């Protein structure tokens, strides 16, 4: 009753994320913040 | 059929990839608040009992209507797994 | 609650099986990434 090995359940696509350029600059701002003192 | 399904198919390396993108984008569109869109202003999503589709009818019909534009970005490993859901909650209200 | 439906738990067909199978000497144990346990029967099999 597990997800099918074949299809959208492909190891090649089971993992794929999406972004808005707005959330793109938001995460890099998180990286900028990493600079200590 | 559906709007620029070919155009869509063409923007992906695999057919089954397009389907995961749209679905995951539809996911976030509702969870973090439905105004998490990139193309609302002038010509946008619309239904006719009123022009009320502007708020919440079909999730992915939006997802696709955005992906068809070149604003979104879908990668294999674009932004680290857990930090994504955090930054998204911080910036998008509506709950 | 207008909640986007949840991600499936294990089917009772599966569980019904595993035990039917267990009813006979055989032991069917699911495993992890590295060959280690994982749990189908959510919390009802551990004892007491
Ligand atoms: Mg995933
Ligand atoms: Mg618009
Ligand atoms: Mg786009
Ligand atoms: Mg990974
Ligand atoms: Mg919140
Ligand atoms: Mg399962
Ligand atoms: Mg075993
Ligand atoms: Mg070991």
């Amino acid at each position: 009753g597990r997800l099918i090995p074949a299809g959208t359940g492909s190891d090649f696509v089971r993992f794929t994320q999406v972004v808005d350029q707005k959330t793109l600059k938001a995460i890099e701002e998180a990286r900028k913040e990493a600079v200590e003192a | 059929a559906e709007p620029g399904i070919d155009k869509l198919f063409g923007m992906v390396d695999s057919k089954y990839r397009l389907t995961v993108v749209v679905a995951k984008r539809a996911q976030q569109l509702l969870r973090h608040g439905f105004k998490n869109t990139v193309l609302e202003p002038e010509e946008r999503p619309k239904m006719q009992t009123l022009e009320g589709l502007f708020d919440d009818p079909n999730a992915e019909t939006w997802a696709m209507k955005e992906l068809l534009t070149g604003r979104l970005v879908f990668g294999e490993n674009l932004v680290p797994e857990d930090r994504l859901q955090k930054e998204m909650e911080r910036i998008y209200p509506g709950e | 609650k207008g909640e986007d439906v949840p991600e499936p738990s294990v089917p009772e067909s599966f569980r019904v099986l595993v035990k039917e199978l267990q009813a006979l000497a055989l032991d069917v144990q699911t495993l992890d990434e590295k060959d280690n346990p994982v749990d189908i029967f959510e919390g009802l099999a551990s004892k007491r």
